[PDB]
């Protein structure tokens, strides 16, 4: 019963998932392609309700995306059996260290080799246009594309991803955790049903599970590096104000 | 409460 409840919590709480992303990325109001600054402003005229630099505008749209995903992950976590029973400070700790690992995992679902869906599926910005931006904004998304290409080569579906994200959140070695024994047992259950699910769902890949353990470690490193870019921007970029929720997450991480 | 706490305390 654990696997089904987690998959349903994922379907209930994330506005965007892999099935919906592929349905959009294939056609069937097709996405407006943002490949240069002229198509950027055109998309912003049609979609967004600024005079700031375009890099700062893409920056503020990305963080609003992250704030909304953090809200979705919080509701998702509360639906993980056993999560709500933890001390409130333990739930905060799990979310604080878990959300960006989950975010970059789930971001892979909207990414291909050419770019990524944006604006709740209404736009598609190209990998090259993000590289064409001025430093340091050009260096933010490329490591996430690199991770996503290798992650997407595993060909997970939403049922696999939902259990994987639950395992990320329910991680007993986060700094400052009080009830480490209870959380470790929660994780052991999630990982157990994840392993059974990978065997049933991917019988062709008997090594899928250790592959995914490595992805959890790569994600931790991807987020550690990302947090360093956040601090660079908080210190050295004029108009790049950071959302208070996100600064609280990155603070002391 | 923190902002994370506020999200977690919502019904
Ligand atoms: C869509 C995924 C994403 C997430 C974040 C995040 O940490 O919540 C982020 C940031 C942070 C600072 C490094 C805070 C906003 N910056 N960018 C970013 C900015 C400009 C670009 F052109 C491309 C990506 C970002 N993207």
């Amino acid at each position: 019963s654990l696997a089904k409840r987690i998959y349903e919590a994922y379907l209930k709480n994330f506005n965007m998932n892999k099935v919906k992303a592929r349905v959009i990325l294939s056609g069937k109001n097709p996405p407006f392609v943002i490949h240069d600054m002229e198509t950027l402003c055109m998309a912003e005229k049609t979609l967004v309700a600024q005079n700031k630099e375009a890099e700062v505008r893409i920056f503020h749209c990305c963080q609003c995306t992250s704030v909304e995903t953090v809200t979705e992950l919080t509701e998702f976590a509360k639906a993980i059996p056993g999560f709500a029973n933890l001390d409130l400070n333990d739930q905060v700790t799990l979310l604080k260290y878990g959300v960006y690992e989950a975010i970059f995992a789930m971001l892979s679902s909207v990414m291909n080799k050419d770019g990524m869906l944006v604006a709740y599926g209404n736009g598609f910005i190209t990998r090259e246009f993000l590289k064409s931006l001025r430093k340091p904004f050009c260096d933010i998304m490329e490591p996430k594309f690199d991770f996503a290409m290798k992650f997407n080569a595993l060909e997970l579906d939403d049922s696999d991803i939902s259990l994987f994200v639950a395992a990320i959140i329910c991680c007993g070695d986060r700094p400052g955790l009080l009830n480490v024994g209870h959380i470790e047992k929660m994780q052991e259950g999630i990982v157990h049903v994840l392993r059974l699910h990978l065997q049933s769902n991917h019988p062709d890949d008997i090594f899928l599970f250790p592959k995914l353990l490595q992805k959890m470690a790569d994600l931790r490193q991807l987020v550690t590096e990302h947090a360093q870019l956040v601090q660079i921007i908080k210190k050295t970029e004029s108009d790049a104000a950071l959302h208070p929720l996100l600064q609280e997450i990155y603070r002391d991480m | 409460p923190s902002l994370l706490k506020k999200l977690l305390l919502a019904p």
